[PDB]
């Protein structure tokens, strides 16, 4: 027997894209990457991670790098390289690149 | 013997550390790079190391 | 085994502790039986082997 | 261990479809069970999880009789039982947890419905999230999420105990949206898709479950082998009365001979033989391994009994039996106490009498009480009971005196007939066997045994719902320095047995030493406490004591209400430690 | 806790005296059992257990 369907933690990519209006500035991308980083490290919330520091200061490694890239690409549906963490050291850089 | 210390990551190696340790060992032996003719590298096989 | 149909292997009745245990007459020689390599016999009332 | 934490181990009955899920639930294992109180959502989730294995995911009906309180130390054994599929492939569902099995929920389980109707929204959808909702993947719906979501309709104060038409569509939820319906509710994922549906949910006010009555034990007489012995180290003597037995014991204690004494009495159920047995038991508690109690139809097996090794033996037709304390499952179908009736309490001016009166008024709603004692003066207790709604008459009476007891009983108005007599009267005159005298024995026995005889004989014609004799364990387990008290308690139990055999109600409780926090074990010495802990006895709180009193009233007969450390005594038996002969059945 | 290998776990039916001893028997756990075959003496011992 197949298991029951997994309940989505949040809205799907289509619902977000509806909410991620092009009018909206580099803010939705910022908060989503902040949430992804917070959940990657097991932070208590997206507020604990701050965009002032870089991912290196947050304690990110290649282990966390590839899996965060996966959880970001699947959320956004767009293929990504495994190395923007060093190309873009700041969460604003990630937001503008996305 | 020396520690690489700062690098890209915790386990990332830095060529400068290897340079320094090689120079230190050669100075301790009091020899020159031309004197030696064969060296056994680590040869881990990693695409990075 | 796993989810195969259940197979009955033995059946009977269990009786409470008897009061008196009669001792029948010896019908043969007393044979001393030992099992080499017996292990953890304490956890059994008597080792199955 | 791959089983679901709320499901544990799943067992299938060979030749049957009945399924048993056995789990150990502890606050360490279940942090979401606040204080150990398991939310009903956890039970719903576990039922759904097991019904998934049974092929029936839709809860046809679930009614929670009572929630589950996890113990502070240890884990409660929880068994969920799935019955055979009946009509519509529905299966009976039951929940038990434990001490005697305690049913917590029951109902029927149904397969998946082909049509999933969408009931109209009867309220505003609200987003429910739980901080600390860890390992939500291990559940289809986490219990701490479902209970919070359902409290938005049932209410925080009301425990949701009724569930109908429960259907699940999603797994591993962390945040939900709650859209209540006319009867049930709908939980949807943040993505908007439906997750769970409840056709109807109903809540009930929380009711504090009574203290578990697992301390009640009866004196059972299991059979034992009689060894083939003809001569033994015994001193035969025919004990006739309590005074004669005490005199003989004193003479033997003055006798320097190190030879065991075989006390041969009549049938132990006889009140005189009961007093003899109690005195000999107390002496043995003082002098272990040196005195033997015998109740033999034929004393020729007396050496064999001496070779049996059990100090207390009753032999009939060549077959011997020994006294043991065995737990009894409390009874459910008890005759209710009539609020219009009158309950007479002996020794009500004491702490225990006031406690019993308060418990009766608070729980059974006894609006009329007659508390009698030697002093019969308690304005504070009278005001306390009257403020609770109880009409209380307090009397200075000797319960063992015929005229005063009859005057008290006749002082009860005819329009409020007597329905319960609790004999809590008792005088504690502690004494060792070497020093006790028949005068002290009579002084101990009169307020208990003579008083109980007078009460039962006077109330032979009265329609009594309960007749309680406040005995003590000292007469059963034996207690050094309480030989007269032990004889009084044993004869009180014998009187209760005779009254029950006389087609009249009689319940006698041989309670163990109470809790020190209750304030009624102040006269207990440190040696008493050390011996109690050695034999596994532990203090009895007032609440559990009165609960056990009610359970014994429901059960009747003679019962021993005492708390023992189970695992400690089992380990003592495994270590070959000093298990008392009466506790041999226990260990 | 690993109880008696021929017993395993014991379950008591609520509202009944019926008992069920469930165990997992493997040649590794019971080496004395020849070639998977279990002698009836083990069954008798488990019954007494």
């Amino acid at each position: 027997p197949l298991p029951r369907r997994a309940a989505a933690k949040t809205a799907s990519l289509t619902e977000r894209l509806a909410g991620l209006a092009e009018t909206e500035q580099a803010a939705a991308l910022l908060d989503l990457v902040r949430r992804h980083a917070a959940e990657v490290l097991g932070h208590s919330g997206a507020e604990s991670v701050h965009s002032g520091r870089t991912f290196k200061d947050a304690g990110f490694d290649s282990l966390t790098a590839v899996e965060l890239r996966n959880r970001l690409a699947a959320a956004t549906g767009l293929t990504l390289s495994p190395a923007m963490i060093f190309d873009y050291p700041k969460p604003p850089a990630l937001a503008d690149h996305l | 013997v020396n520690q690489d210390g700062a690098s890209n990551g915790l386990t990332a190696p830095n060529g400068l550390s290897q340079q320094r340790v090689i120079r230190r060992a050669l100075a301790a032996a009091g020899l020159a790079p031309s004197d030696v003719d064969v060296v056994e590298a680590h040869g881990t096989g990693t695409t990075l190391g | 085994e796993a989810d195969e149909p259940w197979t009955r292997h033995a059946h009977g009745t269990l009786a409470p502790a008897a009061a008196a245990v009669p001792e029948p007459a010896a019908a043969g020689d007393a044979t001393d039986v030992t099992v080499a390599g017996l292990r953890d016999a304490d956890r059994y009332g008597i080792h199955p082997a | 261990s791959a089983g679901d934490p709320l499901l544990g181990t799943v067992v299938s009955t060979p030749g049957s479809d009945r399924l048993t899920a056995v789990a150990q639930w502890s606050r360490r294992a279940q942090p979401w069970a606040v204080d150990g109180l398991v939310p009903n959502a956890a039970l719903v989730e576990a039922a759904i999880r097991l019904g998934d294995l049974a092929g029936t995911p839709v809860v046809g009906e679930l009614v929670v009789d009572a929630p589950v309180v996890l113990p502070r130390r240890g884990s409660r054994e929880v068994q969920l039982i799935v019955g055979e599929p009946g009509e519509q492939r529905r299966r009976p569902i039951e929940v038990f947890s434990r001490e005697p099995w305690t049913r917590h929920a029951h109902g029927t389980l149904a397969p998946a419905a082909a049509a999933v109707p969408e009931p109209a929204a009867a309220g505003d959808a609200t987003d429910v999230t739980v901080a600390g909702l860890r390992d939500a993947d291990r559940y289809g719906i986490h219990p701490a999420l479902l209970d919070a979501a359902v409290r938005t309709v049932v209410g925080d104060d009301l425990l949701p105990s009724v569930w109908t038409g429960v259907s699940l569509l999603a797994s591993g939820a962390t945040a939900v949206t709650v859209t209540p319906t006319a009867t049930g509710l709908r939980l949807t994922d943040p993505a908007g898709q439906p997750v769970l549906t409840v056709e109807s949910v109903r809540g009930t006010p929380f009711v504090a479950e009574q203290g578990t009555t697992d301390a009640l034990f009866r004196v059972d007489w299991p059979e034992i082998p009689l060894p083939t012995a003809e001569t033994a180290d015994f001193l035969p003597y025919e004990a006739t009365s309590a005074e004669a037995t005490l005199s003989a014991l004193q003479a033997w204690l003055a006798d320097p001979a190190e030879t065991r004494l075989a006390v041969v009495t009549g049938d132990c159920t006889e009140p005189g033989a009961a007093a003899i047995w109690g005195l000999v038991r107390s002496a043995q508690s003082e002098h272990p391994g040196r005195i033997v109690l015998a109740d033999l139809d034929d004393p020729a097996v007396l050496p064999a009994v001496v070779a049996s090794g059990e100090p207390q033996v009753r032999v009939r037709n060549g077959v011997a039996s020994v006294p043991r304390l065995t737990r009894v499952t409390p009874r459910q179908d008890a005759r209710p106490l009539d609020p219009e009736g009158t309950v007479l309490i002996t020794g009500g001016t004491g702490t225990l009498g006031a406690l019993t009166a308060r418990h009766l008024v608070t729980a059974h709603g006894v609006r009329h009480l007659v508390l009698v004692s030697r002093r019969g003066e308690a304005p504070e207790l009278q005001e306390e009971l009257t403020a609770l709604g109880a009409s209380v008459a307090i009397a200075a009476c000797d319960v063992a005196d015929r005229a005063q007891l009859e005057a008290v009983l006749r002082a009860i108005p005819a329009e409020h007939p007597l329905t319960a007599v609790i004999h809590t009267a008792g005088v504690l005159d502690d004494g060792v066997v070497t020093e006790l005298t028949p005068d002290r024995l009579a002084t101990v026995r009169r307020p208990k045994v003579d008083a109980a005889r007078l009460l039962d004989e006077l109330t032979r014609e009265a329609d009594l719902a309960a007749f309680v004799l406040f005995s003590s364990a000292a007469g059963v387990l034996g207690n050094p320095g309480q030989a007269g008290y032990a004889a009084a308690n044993a004869e009180l139990d014998a009187l209760a047995r005779q009254r029950n055999s006389l087609d009249l109600p009689a319940v006698s409780i041989a309670w163990g030493y109470w809790a020190t926090v209750s304030g009624m074990t102040e006269h207990l010495g440190d040696a008493d406490l050390r011996r109690n802990q050695r034999i596994g006895m532990s203090g009895l709180p007032a609440d559990e004591g009165m609960a056990l009193l009610d359970a014994a009233i429901a059960t009747g007969g003679t019962l021993v209400a005492a708390k023992f450390d189970v695992a400690a005594l089992r380990a003592t038996a495994k270590a070959g430690g000093p298990v008392p002969p009466l506790l041999r059945g226990l260990a």
